[PDB]
């Protein structure tokens, strides 16, 4: 361990945000991304928007 | 499908028990064998 020091991010899969609650996340207000989350029916994206 | 490896990663971490599990098997086998040897030696030395 004291030789190789891999970091690894805690939200690698970009879907972990839908299950974790210790990291807040948001988008620009009044933008294309907010409307995309507001309208998309994808299950994971529905979770993020919710 | 349910392989789905996620969450805490042992690869970034310690040896699991599965890496050294053979040593515990050897240890308990040795303990059982030692109790067996003691019992057969006692059985020999007893009844007389
Ligand atoms: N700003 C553009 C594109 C998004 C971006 O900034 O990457 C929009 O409102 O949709």
């Amino acid at each position: 361990f004291l030789t190789v020091e891999r970091m690894v991010s805690p939200i690698e899969s970009a879907e972990d945000l839908s299950k974790q609650t210790e990291i807040a996340y948001g988008t620009l207000d009044s933008g294309s991304t907010k409307e995309f989350f507001r309208r998309s029916k994808i299950a994971v994206f529905d979770k993020m928007w919710t | 499908c349910g392989a789905k490896d996620s969450g805490s990663k042992e690869k970034t971490s310690a040896l699991s028990l599965s890496n050294v599990a053979g040593v515990f098997y050897i240890l308990v086998g040795g303990l059982g064998l030692a109790m067996l040897v003691a019992l057969i030696e006692f059985c020999y030395k007893s009844r007389a």
